């Protein structure tokens, strides 16, 4: 999974078969680093209208 | 803002009309050394009628006003052959 | 089943027969119209690919067509804006409600905006917004004015139609007793100003009423704001349906452009990514289409709102089922979410009772027709009441004038005429 | 500025067929933008593939540019039949619609022509000059109430006449102008006054 945006820990219960993360929006908002058991919240990138 | 961050303008604490609409009632006008004010823009005048039970007021004169109210009617009419635009 | 038309009734037609009516009602009807959509800017290179720049420069070889979309959409924000400071700004100077509140005996109080809130809206305007109630590329921009603005608006509007009737929409706004308002208002469906200052009480009273009914019927049912919260739908079920369309592949090998440009060589990921690219173009091209199409509808509807409130509320009308079923009176306009909310107080009479009528009566040898009036009878003596409230009055020949002799008129009968 | 909604018609059109236009400077994804390029450059078997995607695009485009053109039309279409009755019943009639043919009390409209469009002339009657007033629904004179025909019960500060409701024209209170209808205990504002018969 490649991409762009804040990581930040996140709160969420993931169970320990999950490995990712959707939100109602079919986006990928919550990853567990291959490394250590901890889940990341992935949010977007600051962006907006000019 | 509650549209956004607006980088260039100084907020007065001042109420005129709108001139260049910015957001949610913030408005932006080129007022004065000059430079870009933004404000809240105002509804009008706070005016307050002397109202009670046994008063009324009647007009004493009048005034012929005649005004301009411009509506389209028509547009050009274009036609537009496919076989000149998608080939030719 | 096979639905209904309704009952089956059935006039007594005749020849000779006519119903007045006794008594009055006072109806206060709601008719809810949208006037505003929300606000939505698409950036088409944020939808299409996604903070990439192979996709940027493979759009970029299909024209101006962002530049389109985001014209169009840029346009339906500066629409919407129009419909919403085409109908509660027909107002010039903000008026105020004067602090002693002595209408006659009508309660102001509950449509009137409270200083319990922090000078925001009403009763019924509280209800009425309680009961309506950052992406992948897609924003929404807020409305130029705001709720309270809209509801200062409103409150001007109101104290304006309080206190000066009709005057402040076609001049200077000239202060009036409310009782008089009444009556001038009841002089312009055909019932005089003498039942309006007798009946003063009863009148207050059902308006009290039928705003109270009115608050209940907000308050238990929720589902009167029913096309409000259609619009509301419908616009998140476009933005909805617009992002579930970036999950589909077109015929590509996966949605996501990331898996392709990690996955393939530019070689070959520009086959892969020219599906998507024009998936996305056309399910955006199809949501700005339905968005105009929509658009064009509510504009149809905030131009209809602003007629119901120049000609409804700033003046009475006299088009039938136009401004409430029945005679009307006077609307009040309250604050909606995305629309507006009208009061429409009409006259409906009541209480009809069954009378013989002539269309003249003659007493000299000459005819004898009603100026503004209809010839009515309790069985055996003859009267004339106004055109709807039954006010026998004495057929004199100031209420009547002559025109020929009583030999050409279908429907003559012969009475005394009074002379004074 | 003031014809204003009659320009921008026409820089809506103008800026519709510009990008129409410009919509034939693209590839679409094929090799050039000009198809007398690829007939001059390629075979026929393998230029139909390179000319399909111009198609598809122009064809897109025109599409859109249709449904964009249709979808004004409907506005304009609606403005010309609010025009319309516009034109029927103020320049054929006097109207009585508030805020309808301008703002005031609406006297005659004068239609003027113009580019793609209409311009009509309110003439409108605005009241002005304002005098505050004591006012009572209606007077006590032997102890029955004379309410007005047509008009208002005003008073100086000393004496009560009745005048007109959109202009003051005081005139003394005569029974040629008010009618008696009930007692006068039962209307509540009333003020004791005498009335003429002439
Ligand atoms: C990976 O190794 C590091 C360093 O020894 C250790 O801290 C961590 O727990 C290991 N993680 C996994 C998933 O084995
Ligand atoms: C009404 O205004 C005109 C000028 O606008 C003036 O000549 C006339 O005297 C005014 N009427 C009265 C009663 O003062
Ligand atoms: C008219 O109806 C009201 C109820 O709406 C009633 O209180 C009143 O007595 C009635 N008056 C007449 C004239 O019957
Ligand atoms: C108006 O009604 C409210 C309740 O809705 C009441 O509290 C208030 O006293 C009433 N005012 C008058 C004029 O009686
Ligand atoms: C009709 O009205 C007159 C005057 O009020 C009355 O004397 C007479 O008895 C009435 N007749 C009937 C049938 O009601
Ligand atoms: C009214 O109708 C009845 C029944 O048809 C008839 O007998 C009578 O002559 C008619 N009177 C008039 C006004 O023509
Ligand atoms: C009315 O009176 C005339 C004579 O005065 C008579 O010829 C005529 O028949 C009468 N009509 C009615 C309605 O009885
Ligand atoms: C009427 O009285 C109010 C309050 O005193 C005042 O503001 C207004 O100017 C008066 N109008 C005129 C023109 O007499
Ligand atoms: C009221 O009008 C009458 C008649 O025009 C006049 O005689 C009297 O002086 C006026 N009084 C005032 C207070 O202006
Ligand atoms: C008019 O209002 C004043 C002040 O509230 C009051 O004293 C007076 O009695 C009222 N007059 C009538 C009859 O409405
Ligand atoms: C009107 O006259 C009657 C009888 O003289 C009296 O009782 C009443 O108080 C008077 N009302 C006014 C407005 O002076």
């Amino acid at each position: 999974l490649t991409g762009t945006g804040v990581l930040t820990e996140s709160n969420k219960k993931f169970l320990p078969f999950q490995q990712f993360g959707r939100d109602i929006a079919d986006t990928t908002d919550a990853v567990r680093d291959p490394q250590t058991l901890e889940i990341l919240d992935i949010t977007p990138c600051s962006f907006g209208g000019v | 803002t509650r549209a956004g961050c607006l980088i260039g303008a100084e907020h007065v604490n001042n109420s005129y009309e709108c001139d260049i609409p910015i957001g949610a009632g913030i408005c932006a006008s080129y007022q004065t050394s000059q430079s870009i004010i933004a404000y809240t823009m105002s509804l009008g005048a706070e005016n307050s009628v002397a109202y009670s039970n046994n008063s009324i007021a009647i007009p004493t004169n009048f005034t012929i006003s005649v005004t301009t109210e411009i509506l389209p009617v028509s547009m050009t009419k274009t036609s537009v052959d496919c076989t000149m635009y998608i080939c030719g | 089943y096979t639905m209904s038309l309704g009952a089956e009734n059935s006039v007594a037609y005749s020849n000779n027969s006519i119903a007045i009516p006794t008594n009055f009602t006072i109806s206060v009807t709601t008719e809810i119209l949208p006037v505003s959509m929300t606000k939505t800017s698409v950036d088409c290179t944020m939808y299409i690919c996604g903070d990439s720049t192979e996709c940027s420069n493979l759009l970029l070889q299909y024209g101006s067509f962002c530049t389109q979309l985001n014209r169009a959409l840029t346009g339906i924000a500066v629409e919407q804006d129009k419909n919403t400071q085409e109908v509660f700004a027909q107002v010039k100077q903000i008026y105020k409600t004067p602090p002693i509140k002595d209408f006659g005996g009508f309660n102001f109080s509950q449509i009137l905006p409270d200083p319990s809130k922090p000078s925001k809206r009403s009763f019924i305007e509280d209800l009425l917004f309680n009961k309506v109630t950052k992406f992948n590329g897609l924003t929404v921009l807020p409305p130029l004015l705001t709720d309270e603005m809209i509801a200062q608006y409103t409150s001007a509007l109101l104290a304006g139609t309080i206190t000066s009737g009709w005057t402040f929409g076609a001049g200077a706004a000239l202060q009036i007793p409310f009782a008089m308002q009444m009556a001038y208002r009841f002089n312009g469906i055909g019932v005089t100003q003498n039942v309006l200052y007798e009946n003063q009480k009863l009148i207050a009273n059902q308006f009290n009423s039928a705003i109270g009914k009115i608050q209940d019927s907000l308050s238990s049912t929720a589902s009167a704001l029913g096309k409000l919260q259609d619009v509301v739908n419908q616009n998140a079920q476009a933005l909805n349906t617009l992002v579930k369309q970036l999950s589909s592949n077109f015929g590509a090998i996966s949605s996501v452009l990331n898996d392709i440009l990690s996955r393939l060589d530019p070689p070959e990921a520009e086959v892969q990514i020219d599906r998507l690219i024009t998936g996305r173009l056309q399910s955006l091209q199809t949501y700005v289409t339905q968005q105009l199409i929509r658009a064009a509808e509510i504009r149809a509807s905030a131009n209809l709102a602003a007629t119901k409130m120049s000609e409804c509320v700033l003046g009475q009308s006299k088009r039938v089922d136009f401004c409430g079923k029945g005679y009307h009176l006077m609307s009040f306009p309250q604050s909606a979410p995305h629309g507006v909310v009208f009061l429409h107080v009409t006259y409906v009479p009541a209480q009809e009772k069954n009378f013989t009528t002539a269309p003249a009566i003659c007493h000299d040898g000459k005819a004898h027709f009603p100026r503004e009036g209809v010839f009515v009878s309790n069985g055996t003596h003859w009267f004339v009441t106004q055109r709807n409230f039954y006010e026998p009055q004495i057929i004199t020949t100031d209420n009547t004038f002559v025109s020929g002799n009583c030999d050409v008129v279908i429907g003559i009968v012969n009475n005394t005429v009074y002379d004074p």
